[PDB]
């Protein structure tokens, strides 16, 4: 008989609420303490997280809830503005949220003075994903089960339309910002739209149904990884129109593909927690087998640390941290 | 147990203000580098990279 | 053929995890050596600290890429010394 690899989370944070979604910052906001946002039916919490590296004043993990908002809805998706900033006396935090009401809320916070949200017209169905398609956070690109890519201003006015022949699941702003908008569709296709001319500049073609998630390399925008069917795939644009790397992602239904925001070769594909506890597998480039695999009783939402290789998954009353080091 | 100082001996030798490098034959400095290997080894067994007080990998 | 082989591989991996969680060291060793499984024999033989069978399996599977998983599991277990 044989067993492959599994382990308990490197860190674990207790919770009095379930974690539907939990995410760090894609770009640094100017804070040593890593900002972390997690949402649920009852509460949505922004906090600063620290794990011990220096000083004996910090033991294990220190989690300081910066603020907690009373909620009454299951959070569907959250996207911060790619303009990341927390260095001021009253740092300004800007992001977009989707709820079960098929609506878009532009939530903004001014650090212990006010918290606001705007009502933005949503999709005929649920909005699958959404990003801020502007490098400062004024325009929002949203894609949902209605095969419409909708670009909205801060007012809630629909700036632009891109029609799809299949429900658009994934939308991605250029992390640096060049009017480039990545579109990932369930069949497995990738389409790059130029927001200035409202047309596709490039496309990656695949037919492996279904596509579940995708991720640029934060350190290599030209490198794209994804999860489709059961396997993680990789393109290196613009020299690809069909997948060039294709290796299994999980024994489980791979749900999200994410890139570690410290390196150019570290990524994660998450397994689906169906009958069996969710598998979490950190791979490496030029090494088909994942370097690390852990087990989580419930797996929903996976993220990577802003500047370091840590992958996070939130579940029932628990928040599991995997510190991937070399 | 202060192997960090054993490792700083490398820089002290490297000092060209006193040119300690030239007066070493191949065997002498090979014994020296293996001594440095041994000294680095104990701190490295303490789960710390030999490049700085913290880890570099 | 390779699809069948790989799928067979993961499936019996999950099939065979539970009693590995539960113990039964001698029988685990017997079956795993009978069907030639390197990593499982590794991790059992070091949580039993039996370096002797460690070498014997390394000798047996020198051509079977034992040392890769040896280095790996060493790395995850932080005895890089």
């Amino acid at each position: 008989m044989k067993q492959d690899s599994a382990s308990n989370a490197t860190y674990t944070v207790d919770c009095e609420d379930y974690v539907h979604v939990v995410e760090f910052n894609p770009f640094d906001s100017g804070e040593a303490g890593s900002l972390l946002a997690y949402g649920g039916i009852s509460y949505v919490v922004i906090a600063s997280c620290r794990f011990q590296e220096e000083d004996s004043t910090v033991e294990g993990i220190e989690f300081k809830t910066l603020k907690t908002f009373h909620h009454g809805e299951r959070v569907v998706a959250i996207a911060w503005s790619p303009e990341t900033r927390c260095d001021a006396l009253l740092p300004l935090l800007r992001f977009a949220t989707a709820a079960g009401d098929k609506k878009i809320r532009i939530f903004t916070s001014d650090f212990q003075d006010k918290n606001e949200y705007k009502v933005i017209e949503g999709h005929s169905g649920y909005i699958n994903d959404l990003v801020f398609c502007s490098p400062e956070g004024t325009d929002i690109a949203s894609v949902g089960d209605d095969h419409t890519c909708r670009i909205w201003d801060l007012d809630g006015k629909q700036i632009a339309m891109f029609i799809l022949r299949s429900p658009g699941m994934s939308v991605a702003w250029h992390p640096e910002g060049a009017f480039k908008l990545m579109v990932a569709e369930k069949t497995g296709t990738i389409r790059f739209y130029d927001l200035t001319t409202h047309q596709a500049i490039l496309s990656l073609e695949s037919v492996q149904v279904p596509l579940m998630s995708a991720d640029w390399c934060v350190r290599n925008t030209l490198r794209i990884g994804a999860v489709a069917g059961n396997d993680w795939i990789i393109w290196e644009m613009p020299r690809s129109s069909y997948p060039q790397d294709n290796k299994p992602a999980h024994a489980d239904r791979a749900r999200m593909f994410r890139w570690s925001k410290c390196n150019e070769n570290v990524f994660a594909t998450t397994g689906y927690p169906g009958k069996m506890k969710s598998q979490i597998a950190i791979h490496h480039l030029a090494h088909p087998q994942p370097i690390l695999i852990g087990t989580a009783p419930v797996g929903s939402g996976l993220s990577w640390h802003r500047r370091l290789p840590l992958c996070v998954v939130g579940g029932y009353r628990k928040l599991f941290f995997w510190l991937t080091e070399m | 147990k202060q192997y960090k100082d054993c490792l700083r001996l490398a820089d002290i030798v490297s000092s060209e203000n006193q040119k300690l490098y030239t007066v070493f034959s191949k065997t002498e400095m090979r014994n020296l580098l293996q001594k440095l290997r041994e000294s680095s080894l104990m701190l490295l067994d303490l789960q710390l990279d030999p490049l700085g007080y913290e880890i570099q990998s | 053929y390779n699809i069948l082989e790989m799928e067979y591989a993961q499936k019996r991996s999950e099939l065979l995890s539970p009693l590995l969680i539960l113990g039964q060291y001698a029988w685990a060793s017997n079956l795993a050596e009978k069907y030639c499984d390197f990593d499982i024999l590794v991790q059992i033989c070091e949580m039993t600290d039996n370096q002797s069978r460690l070498q014997r399996y390394m000798t047996l599977f020198a051509e079977q890429n034992f040392s890769d998983f040896l280095f790996r599991w060493y790395l995850e277990k932080g005895k890089r010394g």
